[PDB]
């Protein structure tokens, strides 16, 4: 689970 | 026609039961936080370490300490304190045991190193076979010019225990193979077994089974007065010579009393205290305390 | 035009559904209340565990084994003269034997969604009894004090083993012949290199299920340690709500946010969807690389040991 | 006079938003099931005993589809 | 005539000198008794026996005493005390030597019984070869549970000396052939010759010339680790083995040093201490003391 | 009526006799005065003798020899646990060897005309050096303690040897496999029996140069010990001047008076008449049975030893 | 008329007794020669040196005959 | 030596 821009 | 205005009157029930739902949920999520905080602690470990680290257990009782359990100590010469099950009789003395025998299942057929660093496990209660470790015992009796003593306590499968005190007790550094030596034998209703009890074989024994001055041997380290790596011949470690005349690290024979046949090869060993019981009678409980000489 | 008749036909059917769904919840809820109340009563009496501290001791687990430590139970160590000896769990079996377990999961027995201090100090149960036997040979999930963990590594070369397994049994792991977490003064950094083993280099190469900016933003290596009590993530944003640690409940070396989330939310079964996560993200101990963002392991462990 | 075409749609709105509110309830609910279950487990390394209970995801997703089956058509 | 009246006057002279004689004699016999008393005493014996009998010489020096002469002691275990040349260095210690070698004229080629009872004589000055006695030595090193130590001090025809101390020293009972056996070797700039010195023949020696645990052997008593009674071969008594690796009772060779040819058969003996001087180098002065361990000698002060 | 002329002829020759005789004496005495004066000056610095006590020790000489006592020097024995050990001379060569010398004469080096006490305690020189040699091999004349002599004999059977020799060399001796002197309480009686050897059984058979009452009164066997300090002789007389001991200066088991006088007046040359004796009797170490009442030995000695 | 026969014998008694007096002196003296000698030897086991000296018994008994040669004279 | 009566 990553946090995009 | 318009008559159907009745069903919409059903809506109140849904919205209402719904609110009750949303409401309880907040009251419920609210209680969950109470649980996370209430129910989020490490289990309780019966075993506890006490502070007031000292030179030895006798300092701990010198610096207060009235309970009997495990403490940390750090001798002057060395460093890096360690655990040591004490024994405070409250009378104002705090024994420091480095070897205790009960249960029977712990084994002492460990190599040299294993004996250097001890083996087994200590316990607050005091019921658990263990061997501090030649290194520990060394430094504990080598610090300062203050003499020490040893109280070899034993008990038969009868119920009657005996004692044995030896003054100036102290084991040298590993450099000398942890040679064990003292000055004399104090009291003891168990008898002086470290003197060399001559059973009845050869005019030797006496001048062969004594342990004052000997070194320490193990299944893989012979430093005795016999090429015979005794530990192999037996099944433990000690300051052999003829060998044992009272070494209490051998096998723990359940119920005490054993024969020449009970061994794989046909020799003898096991917790025996010559000057007290037969060369063929295994103990039930053992223990080696140590306190500086001035304590009595 | 005459479109009115559809009111008596459509609205009712929905009313039936809402009634079913809504009423089903009320009971569903009263069901939980009973549990929470009940479980609550249980913690009024904590668990008892007794662990006879072995006589044998040393600095780490490596010393113990080379000191007659064959059995794999909990020991007492002291990696420094200026620090109190503590309990720990030494694995003396897995690969050569003598690994110092630093963290472990296996049943969710202890929640890892603690504040910062707990993670600095250390929490969990070092070890539990072994079905009657006086000594403690069984693990039990925990996380030794950070300061210790840092102090451990910062005193000689070290390496790490991160084994794990799904609910199918299949096991895998990572190996870094170079592990080092910095002191509390440096937000417990984590400089890991020298990868090995098979499972996924999700600790220094990011995640495999991504590419470019998406992937290179999930490398734990060189990051700081964050907790929902203190944010040190690589996620730069002002919304207090948006923070790796708060999303995926738990302390870790997050970085917007993870490629692997040990110390997460130990879920059951093994699989789970977004509509279950506490925040709606993908919390819970997941390696993702070996399995995927939606799969919390059945067992997750880490252990250290000198390089030599 | 307003009785012919009007009465039909003007009235459905109260249930409409409510129809959406229940969904938001399920999901907000579904997580409780989970979070609580997970939290219960943390009580093993603390609470003497730990309550054992089954979590039903099935029923939820099942009811979810019912809520999802009744979307836009009014 | 009546003139002769004169000769009679001469008599006065006789009775007058006779009176002097008789009077003088009385005064003489008188001085005689004065002489009998004054001069009538046993000779003055330079050798004297002190008191304060105790357990050993160290207990003597523990109950006062400061002089280095012969005293009496009576071990707990045995009975009947016996002379024992002490040696109180005054530091607060009092050794109790059991053997000494100087002059060289005293011989050691004595049988068994002779060694069990000791031979030679003891002296105040402390200059006179002698071997206490296997029996005495035992009773001394065994009494109580207190360990005893030994200091084999020696000296060359150079003038320099070396010491050797061994702990837990002590000889078994006759029933075991006064077997010698200690614990460990302490200090000593003379070398551990009791540890068996492997001169240079056969991988043996080291595990053949050690005297730890050996029994005592004599010209007519063989109790060593070799069939050939070393005694007869050598010409002394010791705790033989391969044999001697440093025994110090062999012939006292004048001037020190000797050859394999100086002996009838062609063997070697004489007070030698392998770990210090060649196997062919006899000593000039020897001595074996003995004090309980607890004392100064590697103990305290 | 003329007999007067002889006064001038006879008296004069007499005055010549007294003059020479008397004058010869005034000088003989002046000669003695300087001697006693000079000798007196001598014992102002007593004799020195260094006797190193042999290590080997026992109760009597018998034991010592069977304990490796070869050489015939003096030794130190302890016939009893309740008695101070004392030097003594042990003969280890004469007849089997191992005799406990109790009395010995050879040069009169010491006066035996001592009182009673000196006789109970002991006196004389036990032994002297051997010309340079550190130990004491040579005898020296003495009389061990009576109390010892008695104690010795009263603890087991005993025998006695009394050798001696004239000034010609000829040697002889007496043997008594039965010898026993009571304790001071009983005046050190002396009951000896079982004669042997050749020299004269005068100790129980009385002299040989006598008959009847004359001889049968000189049997020492059975008598008490007397000194000119205490009279215990078999001579009953009130005149304190008439006492065996005084007559013949020296303590012995007298009895009106003797047939043998050990411990007497060591006369030189050997022969001597009545007009020499201190009292005008027959004092001096003489056995009479082998020599006569007028022959002082050259060397008189006694020695005891266990029976069996 | 007291001069003819009387003066001869009445005067001799002074020397007669003295004559007997010396015999005792010699005898008493002789014994001293012996006693002294014997006593001197006593110092050997007491006095540093021993003064060795011969005792002349010949001279005495030689003078004893002069005394014994002048006996019955009256 | 003996002694007459
Ligand atoms: C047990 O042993 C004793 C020995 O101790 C022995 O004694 C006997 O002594 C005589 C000798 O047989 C006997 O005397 C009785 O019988 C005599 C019979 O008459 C004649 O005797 C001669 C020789 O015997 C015959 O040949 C004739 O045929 C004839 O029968 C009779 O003489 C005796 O008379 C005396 O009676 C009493 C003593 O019994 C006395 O008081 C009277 O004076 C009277 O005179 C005689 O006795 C005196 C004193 O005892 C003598 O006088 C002394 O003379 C000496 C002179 O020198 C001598 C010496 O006597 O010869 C030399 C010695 O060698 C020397 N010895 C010493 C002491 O070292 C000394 C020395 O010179 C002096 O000490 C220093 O001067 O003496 C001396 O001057 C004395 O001072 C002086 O007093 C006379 O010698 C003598 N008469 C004369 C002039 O000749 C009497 O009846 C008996 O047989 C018996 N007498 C006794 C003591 O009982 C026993 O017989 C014997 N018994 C047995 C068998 O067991
Ligand atoms: C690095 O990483 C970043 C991010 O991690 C990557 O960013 C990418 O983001 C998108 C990823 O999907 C990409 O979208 C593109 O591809 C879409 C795929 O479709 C293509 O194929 C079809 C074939 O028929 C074709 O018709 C179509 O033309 C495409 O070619 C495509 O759909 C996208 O089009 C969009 O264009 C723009 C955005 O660029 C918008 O204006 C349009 O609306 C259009 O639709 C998109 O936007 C929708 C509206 O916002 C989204 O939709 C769904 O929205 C859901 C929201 O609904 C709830 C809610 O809370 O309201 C309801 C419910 O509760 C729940 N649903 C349930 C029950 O599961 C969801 C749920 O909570 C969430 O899913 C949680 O995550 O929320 C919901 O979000 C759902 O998931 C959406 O599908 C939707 O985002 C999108 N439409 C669809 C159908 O996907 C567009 O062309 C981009 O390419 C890319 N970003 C861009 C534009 O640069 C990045 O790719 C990566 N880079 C690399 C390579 O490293
Ligand atoms: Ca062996
Ligand atoms: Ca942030
Ligand atoms: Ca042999
Ligand atoms: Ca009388």
């Amino acid at each position: 689970g990553h946090r995009p821009y | 026609e318009a008559s159907i205005l009745t069903h919409d009157s059903s809506i109140r029930y849904l919205q209402e039961i719904y609110n009750s739902n949303n409401q309880k949920i907040v009251n419920l999520k609210e209680k969950v936080a109470q649980l996370e905080a209430q129910c989020q602690e490490p289990c309780k470990d019966t075993v506890q370490i006490h502070d007031i680290t000292g030179k030895d257990c006798q300092d701990i009782a010198n610096k207060g300490a009235k309970q009997s359990g495990l403490y940390f100590i750090k001798p002057l010469k060395a460093n890096q304190q360690f655990l040591v099950y004490c024994e405070i009789d409250g009378s104002g003395n705090g024994w420091t045991v480095f070897q205790k025998r009960l249960d029977g299942s712990v084994d002492f057929k460990k190599n040299w190193i294993q004996y250097k660093e001890g083996f087994g496990h200590l316990s607050p209660t005091g019921t658990t076979e263990f061997w501090l470790g030649n290194e520990k015992i060394h430094l504990i009796s080598t610090q300062s010019a203050i003499p020490y003593a040893l109280r070899v306590e034993l008990e038969d499968w009868n119920g009657r225990t005996s004692t044995a005190d030896y003054a100036m007790f102290k084991v040298g550094p590993e450099a000398d193979k942890y040679r064990l030596t003292y000055a004399y034998f104090a009291g003891g209703d168990a008898g002086d077994a470290f003197d060399g009890f001559d059973f009845g074989d050869d005019p030797s024994d006496k001048f062969f089974t004594s342990h004052n001055g000997m070194q320490f041997s193990t299944w893989d380290n012979d430093n005795d007065k016999f090429e015979g790596n005794c530990a192999e011949q037996d099944g433990s470690g000690w300051w052999m010579n003829k060998c044992h005349a009272g070494h209490l690290n051998g096998v723990y024979y359940q119920g005490g009393t054993y024969s020449k046949a009970s061994t794989p090869n046909g020799y003898d060993n096991g917790i025996i205290w010559a000057t007290w019981k037969t060369r063929w009678y295994s103990m039930k409980k053992t223990t080696m305390k140590i306190i500086p000489f001035n304590r009595l | 035009l005459y479109i009115d008749e559809t009111v008596n036909s459509n609205i009712p059917t929905n009313l039936r559904v809402l009634r079913s769904i809504l009423e089903n919840l009320r009971s569903k809820i009263q069901k939980l209340e009973s549990d929470v109340s009940a479980q609550m009563e249980y913690c009024r009496t904590p668990c008892t565990v007794s662990c006879n501290i072995p006589v044998v001791s040393g600095k780490e687990c490596e010393e113990i084994i080379r000191k007659g430590g064959e059995t794999s139970e909990m020991y007492l160590i002291q990696p420094d003269s200026s620090v109190k000896p503590y309990r720990v769990y030494c694995d003396m079996n897995t690969e050569n034997g003598g690994w110092t377990v630093i963290q472990n999961r296996q049943d969710g027995s202890v929640d890892f969604g603690r504040k910062w201090d707990p993670y600095k100090q250390g929490f969990g149960n070092v070890a539990t009894n072994t079905d009657g036997k006086n000594y403690c040979g069984l693990p039990g999930e925990y996380w030794l004090g950070n300061d210790k963990i840092s102090q451990l590594t910062r005193m000689g070369p070290t390496e790490l083993l991160i084994e794990m397994e799904d609910w199918k049994g299949d096991k895998v792991k990572a190996h870094y012949g170079g592990f080092t977490v910095q002191n509390e003064a440096n937000k417990y950094q984590i400089s890991v290199n020298k990868y090995r083993g098979t499972a996924g280099n999700a600790l220094m190469d990011g995640a495999s299920q991504l590419m470019g900016e998406n992937r290179t933003m999930t490398i734990h290596n060189g990051m700081f340690f964050s907790t929902y009590d203190r944010d040190n993530d690589g996620w730069l944003t002002s919304d207090p709500r948006k923070q790796c640690s708060k999303e995926d409940g738990g302390g870790w070396w997050y970085n917007r946010c993870h490629a692997a989330n040990p110390n997460g939310r130990y879920y059951w079964g093994g699989q789970y969807t977004w509509d279950m996560a506490k925040h709606g993200t993908d919390d819970g101990v997941v390696w993702m690389n070996w399995k995927g963002s939606w799969y919390s392991m059945r067992k997750m462990s880490m252990k250290i040991r000198p390089f030599f | 006079i307003e009785v012919l075409k009007r009465k039909v749609i003007e009235k459905v709105q109260h249930i409409q938003l409510l129809q959406k509110n229940v969904r938001a309830q399920l999901v907000d609910m579904k997580r409780l099931e989970v979070d609580i279950d997970i939290k219960i487990r943390s009580c093993r390394g603390s609470c003497s005993r730990a309550l054992a209970r089954e979590v039903d995801l099935k029923d939820y997703e099942d009811q979810q589809k019912q809520l999802e089956q009744v979307i836009a058509k009014d």
